[PDB]
């Protein structure tokens, strides 16, 4: 669906200017709900907290045609030179800034402590602080040739503690997806940063459960008093 | 759950050793 | 019987139709080799019986002379060996190699420690023996020089591996079979239905066991996802 | 039933114009609700989650008689060049941009490594990214010549990765119905982009359905505040 | 009794009747034939019996002369072969090659590694020996040369495959039965039910068993679905 | 006892009265004609037992005068065969052909390895032997041309098939019975009951178990339909 | 919970000592 | 709960002493 | 609850019981 389908579809599924009571709202609300609904939506997708699908981020066809236009792939070698971390060969590569959700992520290798495994593609393994030191020395799900544990810290950064030297930072997360704004709006107002029209980037088939779920969401904006 | 590649060992193994106890009865007698 | 009608007899008793299946065919073939492999064991090795003619398989070989070491004078005689790796035999069967014909020649297929000493004896100078060396080829030893002049051979033999042996299986009058699942698994019918059932047995706990099915750099088999 | 028996169907089962209290649509919004019911109904069919039928895309006779006419093969040899992907031996192909769900893809095989079994089809499995490491080198799961792994990335493309090289990708997937417009709209107006009138594709098995979906739609339109 | 009598018990016992069935008539025949093998050696090889007419089964074959190893002066002297491959026989009846007449004709039927030294005795010169080679076919050889004139011979034994033996029966007075279906089952009636009982011992669980039902490019197993 | 009380008996404790019934009769005469095989052998092969004569059928055979393999000179001298292919014998009772005279007459029912080489004693050349060959005919052989005039002879053993020697049971004082369920059954009444038994067991649990009912191109019996 | 490393010596020891205990009344016999 | 440090020294001296019957019925004999 | 200082000492000296009852057996033979 386009903007003026979204807008249309909308109207018409509230019943706006009919004859029996009704909600009538102007296109920037339109937007914020349209917006709120899709983020609510991909979010609960990609957690599987929906009941209605009930569906984790690439476990059936139907959730990867929804959240198939969100997945960019990323790749970096330059690395963040001054930051404290929690080992010695600890090294911080920044995020684009526009993630939401990191899905795979390797490391590329160049050691000549590697023989002839140089380049060896090694998984990097997101690991929570209380395992971190009792997973330094641990031969099986420690760094390695094969694995680089990886830390969030601030500033958006990623600590790679690695064995061996990492050259190369290939990743795949969840993006931002454009917001849903149907017109142009005027100075000042913008919805994630965008002011001008903004058409939705996933596809087709979850735009109308992102259109139900914006009228819900009005008809609770405009009925949680009464 | 179901895996019978240690049981069908021991099993064989235990009917051998049946197999070997009921041959070494065997004897080809004397004195006619 | 084909690997195709083993294999599809496994997946059908397990009912892993669906191409989105985790166990694939080859889980299949992997199992059933080695199955395969412990039944013939578990039944040939306690005491000896008549092996059937459907465990066996003939592999043809294609020989070269080597140096024994490398290209020195004293290194000792040259040997000729197989051009590239031979299946491992199990030690239950008849192991033979023959020169394309099973009903003539005299190539005697012996362990590694034998033929170290052989053909001392004055009357066995003229007789060619047989044994897979470390190196994973099938090494050619005799007094006889002529024996260097051999250029191929067939081995028939209950090979550990069916899939190894089946992939250097001799050529057929039609020709060769490019695909395994059309070429004929060793394995007599008496071995067939407990082979089916062991499999079977191996991957139905597995089949309907949970998975680590949430994508959010966690272990959710603890959880039983 | 054709869009003049849609219609007068629905103006019968809402009781158009009788004495007793109802409901009059006009006829965008016939068919912007027998679109909304078609499409929920098919999509609850594809997923068996409806608890009416409660069958999946092709469990039994009576769906298949009912999405029979969705279901589009799709052929392609060209790849597309500037991606960055998940491993070295990664082609990606594009989609239709008209598909709903993959229901069945396969891919055929052109190189000499794999001599003699050339032209071979292969049997492309859908594979999330937190088995990627784990199956680039599982022989059993992995890439071979009977299997390749296809990934869903950005812009409606479909990452293979595969052993060998990818000549041909085959597809046989359920395509956007065509939506049910009973009357040509005007300027501006549009139902799935599409302004004429649209007749729906599907069997007349599932038209009398639709139309009690899309009845029922519209009376919890209008009856959603009262 | 025929194929299609037990294939079509096995059948209604488990009740197999909708064509809309994940187990068709051909696994029904596929363990028949495999479990009736199991049986028969179970039966048979534990100490020697009787073995009834009913387990014994016929082919026709057609020989053709063979080179030894290929065209050549010294490669030795020529084999009779079967022109088709020959089924395995199992090591618990009475085997026999008989030159159409059963009760008549002395061509003796040995093991493949017996018949590499055979017919040097002067009174076993006369005798016509068979072997089923590793290629598959049944080779012939004897010490006086009227044997390559012989043309077709059958051949009676318990085989290993009932279905590759009934592919390749002899002709009957009315003529050949275009259906495997409508040819006689070879084992013995005293061997049918436990026959029956275990292959629908084998079906029964695997009936009721879930499928992969959705197409949701994954795999519904684990779920019970 | 006829195959009529046989069959109802068994019916009739299955309750399986109305026609819309899954297991028909012919079920019932088809496991009662193995099941008797079956405990026949069972009891009357681990030693050797008096056998009653319910357990006995005659079948009346009519003789027709074969070549040896075919209107060769050569080819030896002609056997009589029945015209119709006979039944299998089991190998616990008391074969034996006669002369339609049962208590007159010595034709010598014999095996078919045995049939090979027999009357080359002087005192022993004319006697007429009997053995089923595998083309399934039952063939006569003796060194009396006497015997090849010989035109009806009547054979006496426990068949293997109840249906099948029943079926080419000898003509009645009354006249030949057509249906076989107007026959008698061939089995003493001790081992009636545990032949009802086995039968019903058999047959007791696949009558309660469900179908795939539903037409929907889709198999229903995981689902318990 | 699972685990067979000590299971399984002793199912393996308990059938060396029964396969023992059958090749131990093996003889050869004489006077003939 | 669980614990071996007393169940495993016990199989193991029932199979030892399994082990000794087994080879104390062992004899090289004679009159041949 | 528990405490096995008597279940223990049973189980020690029910094995000793079984073992001098192998050793018992024992015998090194004549008449060669």
């Amino acid at each position: 669906m386009t903007n003026k389908e979204f807008s249309d579809g909308f109207s018409t599924l509230l019943n706006s200017f009919g004859i029996t009571p009704n909600i009538t709202l102007d296109e920037y609300e339109k937007s914020t709900f349209l917006t709120n609904a899709q983020e609510q939506l991909i979010i609960d997708i990609y957690s599987g907290r929906n009941i209605i699908y009930g569906k984790s981020f690439e476990q059936t066809e139907e959730i990867r045609r929804y959240l198939s236009n969100l997945v960019e792939t990323y790749e970096t070698s330059t690395k963040v030179t001054g930051k404290l971390g929690l080992s010695k060969d600890s090294v911080f590569f920044e995020i684009p800034q526009d993630t939401w959700f990191i899905t795979y992520e390797v490391a590329f290798l160049k050691d000549s402590r590697l023989g002839c495994l140089d380049g060896i593609e090694a998984s990097v393994v997101p690991l929570p602080q209380d395992d971190l030191y009792r997973a330094k020395d641990n031969p099986f799900r420690g760094p390695s040739k094969d694995r680089v544990l990886r830390l969030d810290i601030k500033s958006d950064l990623a600590e790679l503690i690695s064995k061996y030297n990492v050259d190369k930072y290939l990743m795949r997360y969840i993006s931002q997806p454009t917001p849903i704004i149907l017109v142009d709006l005027p100075d000042g107002l913008s919805i994630n940063g965008v002011s001008t029209e903004s058409e939705c980037e996933l596809n087709p088939v979850v735009h109308r459960a992102i259109l139900e779920r914006a009228v819900q969401l009005a008809i609770i904006s405009k009925t949680q008093l009464t | 759950f179901g895996s019978g590649a240690i049981g069908y060992e021991f099993d064989n193994r235990y009917l051998n050793n049946q197999e070997m106890s009921a041959v070494a009865k065997q004897r080809l007698t004397s004195l006619p | 019987m084909t690997y195709n009608e083993l294999i599809y007899m496994v997946l059908d008793e397990l009912k892993l139709s669906s191409d989105d299946s985790y166990y694939t065919p080859d889980h299949v073939i992997f199992l059933l080799v080695k199955y395969r492999s412990f039944l013939l064991k578990q039944r040939y090795s306690d005491i000896k019986k008549q092996i059937p003619d459907s465990d066996y398989q003939s592999i043809c070989l294609d020989l070269i002379e080597v140096p024994a070491i490398s290209g020195e004078p004293c290194e000792g005689s040259s040997y000729l060996r197989s051009k590239n790796k031979v299946p491992t035999t199990m030690m239950i069967g008849n192991p033979r190699v023959y020169p394309m014909d099973f009903y003539q020649g005299e190539i005697t297929y012996i362990s590694r420690d034998r033929m170290r000493y052989v053909g001392y004896n004055k009357f066995l100078r003229n007789i060619i023996y047989c044994s897979k060396a470390p190196d994973g080829y099938l090494y050619f030893k005799s007094w006889n020089p002529q024996f260097l002049h051999l250029e191929k051979v067939s081995f028939n033999a209950i090979f550990e591996d069916a899939k190894e042996a089946s992939e250097m299986a001799c050529p057929e009058e039609n020709g060769t079979i490019c695909k395994l699942e059309d070429k004929e698994f060793p394995i007599e019918d008496a071995l067939v239905p407990p082979l089916i059932e062991l499999v079977v047995k191996e991957l139905r706990g597995p089949e309907y066991s949970p998975k680590d099915e949430d994508n959010n750099a966690k272990d959710d088999l603890p959880d039983a996802r």
